[PDB]
């Protein structure tokens, strides 16, 4: 009874919600028709009569393309087909179309395949949201269904693991005109938030692991990662175990500052893992570290407001105990003035499953971190050069106003994150 | 001079230290003349 | 005629309180589904102060399991002992307290409390003569402390003749698996002072010093530091179900070592704990226990009694043992120690005997005592209450619930003027 | 130091 | 040419450090006597 | 009614903490495990003056072993009779100094006098009526000589009516192995002098001339170095633990030798020195045991008082013998000593019976006498860190520790006039 | 008691060889790793939990050449690959170009990597540096390692065996303008240094030894005969012993007065082995006989400042202690007063091995002195001697100084050593 409804938006979404739900039909024992061989699997599958598992997920996208593979894949009778929904032509990199012009022929479709979602649902946890701050879909009409979700369910939990666009290496043009609109739909519409890039995960697959040219499919496999481990607790039993309330209970201090750093410490191959000791005092080191963050900022230059640990295997609190004393006595670290008892301490007793044909190698440990750290305010500072730049000379403008938009947006929202910056300022200046 | 010179730190100790020794010896006198006055407390 | 009601509250309620039944229940020869197998008599006359009777020759504990969440109330039905406990003093809720205080104070645990008080008055009103309550909980989470306080503010109104004895876990001074413990055990410990007649105070780190450093273990568990609390939780209450040659009751406990009525935070310990490897060059008499109580290593609290005065003291001695040995060893250290005792008491030791010892050992012994160095532990937690409190960090999760700002700004005070009332006593 | 040379004197 | 010899060699050191990263099978408590590996130096 | 507990300090301070206890094992029946297999009935009376009690009738030793290295603790209980000891009483720090004394009297070992400190109040008030202590340490390292004596200047200051001793291991003008080693030696005892009751010193020099010159052997150890220091350190509590017609406390053996309470300092020596081919002609009579004592070619402390004077004397005698015999032979020689002895004590010796004869034997003797020429070894001592001080030589190891120069100063000084304290005599 | 090397150089690797096939059959290792617990070997290996020991060393070049011969050799499996640090361009006989622009992308990784080998050490006695001052790596980035080594550490300890250039035969024209700003750097940036010279091997090899045409393998055999006993009493016990810490506070009398320089003593061949006695007189007799030292520096011209001896195998402390007292008889042999007894003696009981393809038989003593000498001040004085006969017409000089470098750099530490001249002048002289 404790139900999490999935929610993909986009040709990001739908491509990493293929590698999330072929990991959890291996993590349980789901066949890709469906069918268990044999209620640890009640947070994301249903259940018919006929034995039966069916997800709780919801595949969006603008366009036919993306989702027509997942119709005739290998998991397309894992999925009703009503879950999988389409448009006719897609959002074409555009805030104002899939907000405002082409993002009004599927809310209302959208907004009723949640409703038979979330009236299965006896305790439903909470949503999750996965999108991308820079496509047409991805951030316009993301942008629609956070608005329209807060009214229809108002005080739900509401989660949006997300990809911010990456600084230099990026496949757009206007990739900052979306990516400074879709602030206000992540400060006043979500509960907590994650922003990942894509050249953050590409400095770990080449370096961590022995994948030189890694397609996306290397990418999206470490963000089931994170997810499960999450949402492990849930599931599969622990000496300790949080819920999706407890860890934002510990980790958001104000309700402007919900957003989030993630790690994973082993990341390692099995041509290396015969050399490696790979205990548990070993992999809390290297969620700390500046090399294997998950998005290019360095929390070294910031406070860290708060933290939360997961360790999975075979962990006793002894070991979690120690090892957590350890990272408290360098002064590389720096935590915040008001935050001295610091930390949250969660132990599953589920080992990380293995995906075959994947990358890592079979472990007996791990840990997944969510922490809080006031050098976040380089990133969206970075990309404020980057619009402002652009936007100067009124460059592409032509193409948002002509789509229903006005363009006192570009100048407001601009300052809905301007303040965001300062906010983040001074909620890490000593008293 | 404005900035801490790359060594001193031990100097620091030294100069508590010389504290130190310094105090201490002018207890121990303190000590030392009440001793007499015990041995003489004994003494009557 | 002397019944006790036990209560439980929380993750680390029933974690404690699920092991200290199986030591209880082993005490008195009761095999995993409840009947008697047992061969004395002394382990039979006096079980009606824990045990129900049930049909076919069968009891069943006099406890309530309390708790917000019902995924801790499966591990303990799924235990070894698990059995033996009736279905219905299972209460469980269906949301979590999340580690927040005042959700389980003013919103998830203020209808739970409705519901668990039609469950201890069936087993109080079906007791012949009801001695007192107990607790089980910690001041860490969320629904030991939030609606674990709102139990005892209710229950010392409706029963205020009664015993409330509490077995607290305080938050400890190094380990910390909570951000938002300081707001939680700041507005708890103004509910101990007022509504309960005695409270003692373990921290878990404390725990962790005696399993490694003197036990000798390779692995700890939460289960060899549950059997340290319950190893104290029957030494108190162990004159009530076995005879002595000197008795001691929950209440003449309470009689001598609380003068005054705000001070009732105490010091718990036990003597004999040994290696398997040093068994063989240990446990040899009662100067060898009376040693080991006093250590100030051995305290289950992580607050040393050399900083301050043993306002009182107490011993419960196990073994069938010499009155005149006992008494010359209390002798012995109330006289060659001055300034760990109080000045205006001249017998600061309270003594008992009972005979019947602990399973597996032929002596045994139990200590409480009661610090004016329990004042520096809350003089930590209020550096760290008031720190956050400061800037208002995680302020959001307590107002929104229903609370105020003032609530917290009289907590602190009624914090700083127990820490200088011990401060008096002090000189 | 002047309270120890009181003591002393006393003494 | 000479062999492996252990008999001057020395062994684990009890007192330095402490924890089991050196022990092979289950232990409970520390291994507090005086047998050593190199127990054959008296003869 | 009457405890000794003993201690060691240091790694030499660890192998002569083997031997002592290997040879008390033997003097009462003790066997490598631990337990009592005894053939009298004598060997269990007062065995507890050394021996606590344990159960299932076993006798562990009341020693606490010191050292700030843990690779040489750890072969003790790898020794011979290393399982006999309770391995609480082992204080190990993880690296100590090595040959500084400095590290181990403020730094390294001043933070593990506090953890000994728990240990011997252990020990102490666990006896019912403590006799005393006792050290033996090296001068030489960093862990006897530093931290050792920060033991015996806190712990005089918490039992001051009880008796101490000390074997000391000072530096020899030959035997050495240490550079260092006069800024350890002479730093400390001035720290020994103004606390301890009695000394000795112990000069390896002097056990080389026992085993060559007296016993020829061909390859001595210190094992062979450690019988015979300790064939004297049960020869002073003898009648502690073994009855007579006279007896003799090492608290007595102080309150007739020791006059001022800095003038302490010793020279042993033992009777039965004769080879394998000569204890074939072993005539075995009472001058015999006597005239090794006189003789200057069995001393313990390389130090003659053919320089000196033999100024205050005492005979230990071990053996059921006779009562006349045991004051004649020492009248026999005293009368020739004639600017051997001062004038101002006429009747220097003291003199006790130990019935029970050392294991294997029935008869010895043994000597410790206080001399002024012992005010020839401390000289030698300083005529070396004054050849050494003047350039400042290890400095740098020593002044970054706090220790000032009028530290030094000062132990030059409060060493130099108790030299002329010893000096007026002769 | 660990104790971690840190080879720096082309002959890091080279000396990162001979002494690990040392290190490979003083304790019975083989090739792959395993081994035919004992735990004399915890110092220098590691252990997995698969039975395999991997050294805890670290190689630093900067020609990527040298070390893929390690890469290939037999030992192709005992080296775990991150600890082999390569560079991809060398110094080539350059201060400047190892120390201020080429070792600036290699200061990043040893300084990431030696936080891991000492990570598991839970008492680390001393890392061991191994360096020739002549080429780049050897000089530059050796001087960049260790001043922020000091700040990285503090007081952890810094030992240097090195190979200073030899008084004639050198391999290159500009070995002393990177002999010369070394040892202005490495002053106060060393707690002790040794040094050694190629010829003073050369002088040694063929003739007390009976093999002309050597190779600098069988001068590498030697090597590791003495970096094995410094380290001998800390793996295998002993009648006295001798740590890390012990040895340099009985030899170093002022804290820039730390080098020392002597022999090893049985160095003789299996003709003339078998066939001669070796007793412990006879051994001390050859490590203070001039012509078998091990530095082309004679110390008739000098004062005996303070020793130190290494006792190997079958020693009695009675002979220790008599050869010493002849010592003292001759008066060849001038000690200096304000030193009156100046030894330090580490008796250890374990024979050394013989290495196969090595020269000298299996002998039951040996003596290896450490032997600070006023005669390592006509080192210094020929080498200001040829500094400034190429100084002097400002030769060379145009390569380091826009290597990212100033032209004051040369004078400050050329008018440096001017008064460490002076420092082991004053030691001389007695009041």
């Amino acid at each position: 009874m404790r139900e999490c409804i999935s929610i993909h938006v986009g040709q990001a979404g739908v491509q990493i919600g293929n590698a999330c739900w072929e990991l959890y039909c291996l993590e349980h024992g789901i066949q890709p028709d469906g069918q268990m061989p044999s209620d640890s699997f009640n947070t994301f599958f249903s259940e018919t009569g006929a034995g039966k598992h069916v997800p709780r997920a919801v595949f969006v996208d603008l366009e036919p393309t993306v989702i027509d593979e997942v119709r005739t894949g290998t998991y397309r009778q894992l999925f009703h087909p009503e879950q999988l929904i389409t448009g006719k032509e897609d959002a074409a990199n555009n805030y104002a179309r899939g907000h405002y012009t082409i993002g009004k022929e599927i809310i209302d479709l959208v907004l009723d395949r949640i409703r038979k979602l979330a009236d299965q649902c006896t305790g439903l946890q909470g949503f999750l949201v996965f999108h991308s701050f820079g496509g047409g879909t991805g951030s316009g009409f993301t942008s629609l269904l956070m608005e329209r979700l807060s009214v229809d369910y108002g005080k739900k939990s509401k989660l949006e693991f997300s990809i911010y666009p990456a600084p230099q290496v990026s496949t757009a043009v206007v990739e900052p005109y979306n990516s400074i609109l879709t602030t206000h739909t992540t400060l006043e519409h979500s509960d907590c938030a994650f922003m990942v890039d894509n050249e953050a995960i590409y400095d770990i697959c080449r370096r961590n692991l022995d994948i030189e040219r890694p397609t996306y499919t290397n990418l999206n496999r470490l963000i089931g990662q994170i997810v499960s481990s999450i949402t492990a607790s849930l599931r599969f039993d622990g000496a300790l175990n949080v819920d999706l309330t407890e860890f934002q209970t510990n980790l958001v201090p104000y309700p402007r500052i919900h957003f989030p750093l993630a790690t994973y410490a082993p990341v390692i191959s099995a041509e290396k893992a015969y050399h490696e000791q790979l205990s548990v005092a070993e992999i809390t080191n290297a969620c700390f570290e500046p090399a294997n963050q998950m998005v290019k900022c360095d929390p070294r230059h910031g406070k860290y407001m708060a933290c939360c640990l997961l360790y999975r295997g075979d962990v006793v609190p002894k070991d979690v105990n120690a090892a957590i004393a350890t990272i408290k006595t360098k002064r590389t670290i720096q935590f915040v003035d008001w935050c001295p008892t610091g930390f949250k301490v969660g132990i599953n007793y589920q080992p990380p499953t293995v995906v075959p044909g994947g990358d890592l190698a079979k472990v007996q440990r791990a840990v997944c971190m969510l922490s809080n750290t006031t050098a976040i305010a380089e990133a969206w500072a970075r990309l404020d050069h980057k619009f402002d730049l652009m936007y100067a000379k009124r460059a592409f403008v032509h193409w948002y106003v002509g789509e229903g938009m006005e363009e006192g947006e570009f100048s407001e929202a601009r300052e809905d994150m301007a303040a965001l910056e300062k906010d983040y300022e001074e909620v890490g200046v000593d008293s | 001079a404005r900035l801490p010179l790359p060594m001193h730190r031990d100097a620091r100790a030294q100069q508590t230290a010389e504290v130190v020794h310094a105090h201490a010896r002018g207890a121990r006198l303190t000590a030392a003349r009440l001793g007499r006055a015990q041995h003489q407390i004994n003494g009557q | 005629m002397r019944e006790i009601v036990h209560l439980q509250a929380g993750q680390c309620g029933n974690q404690i309180g699920a092991k200290f039944w199986e030591v209880i229940s082993d005490e008195h020869g009761i095999d995993p589904t409840g009947t008697y197998h047992g061969d004395s008599d002394l382990q039979l006359e006096r079980i009606n102060v824990y045990y129900n009777e049930a049909t076919g020759g069968k009891y069943v504990p006099r406890a309530v399991l309390v708790d917000l969440e019902p995924g801790t109330m499966d591990s303990v039905r799924s235990g070894p002992f698990g059995q033996i406990f009736r279905p219905d003093n299972f209460v469980f809720g269906q949301s979590g307290a999340g580690n927040n205080w005042a959700k389980g104070h003013y919103t998830e645990g203020a209808e739970l409390v409705d519901s668990v008080l039609d469950v201890v008055r069936k087993e109080a009103e079906s007791c012949d003569c009801l001695q007192g309550f107990q607790l089980t909980h910690s001041l860490g989470g969320g629904t030991g402390s939030g609606m674990g306080t709102l139990l005892i503010s209710k229950i010392r109104e409706e029963y205020p003749d009664r015993i409330m004895n509490t077995f607290s876990v305080v938050p400890s001074p190094k380990v910390s698996d909570t951000v938002v413990e300081p707001y939680n055990a700041t507005l708890s410990v103004h509910q101990l002072v007022e509504n309960t007649d005695e409270t003692y105070c373990i921290d878990n780190e404390a725990l962790y010093d005696i399993c490694f450093r003197t036990l000798k273990l390779t692995t700890p568990t939460y289960g060899d530091l549950n059997h340290l609390v319950s190893a104290t939780m029957s030494g108190v209450t162990t004159c009530l179900r076995f005879p002595g040659q000197l008795n001691a009751d929950l209440r003449k406990l309470a009689v001598n070592m609380v003068p005054f009525p705000r001070l009732h935070f105490f010091m718990p310990g036990f003597a004999p704990l040994t290696s398997r490897g040093s068994q063989q060059y240990r446990a040899l008499t009662v100067p060898e226990l009376t040693q080991q109580m006093f250590d100030a290593k051995n305290m289950m609290a992580a607050c040393d009694p050399r900083h301050g005065r043993y306002l009182t003291v107490a011993a419960v001695f196990r073994g069938r043992m010499s009155m005149k040995e006992v008494d010359e060893q209390m002798l012995n250290v109330q006289n060659k120690n001055s300034s760990y005792f109080v000045e205006w008491i001249p017998n600061n030791v309270k003594t008992a005997v009972c005979d019947i010892p602990p399973r597996g050992l032929k002596m045994s012994a139990t200590f409480i005592g009661n610090s004016t160095a329990i004042q520096e532990l809350f003089k930590r937690i209020s550096e760290q209450f008031t720190a956050m409190f400061r800037r208002k960090a995680f302020l959001h999760w307590y107002t929104g619930e229903g609370m105020d700002e003032m609530e917290f700004t009289e907590a602190e005070s009624n914090m700083n003027d127990l820490v200088s009332e011990y401060q008096q006593y002090q000189d | 130091t002047p309270a120890c040379a009181k003591a002393l004197f006393e003494a | 040419r000479e062999e492996y010899s252990i008999v001057h060699r020395k062994c684990r050191s009890q007192f330095t450090d402490l924890n089991g990263s050196k022990r092979l099978g289950i232990n409970t408590w520390h291994d507090e006597s005086g047998i050593y590996a190199n127990s054959e130096a008296k003869q």
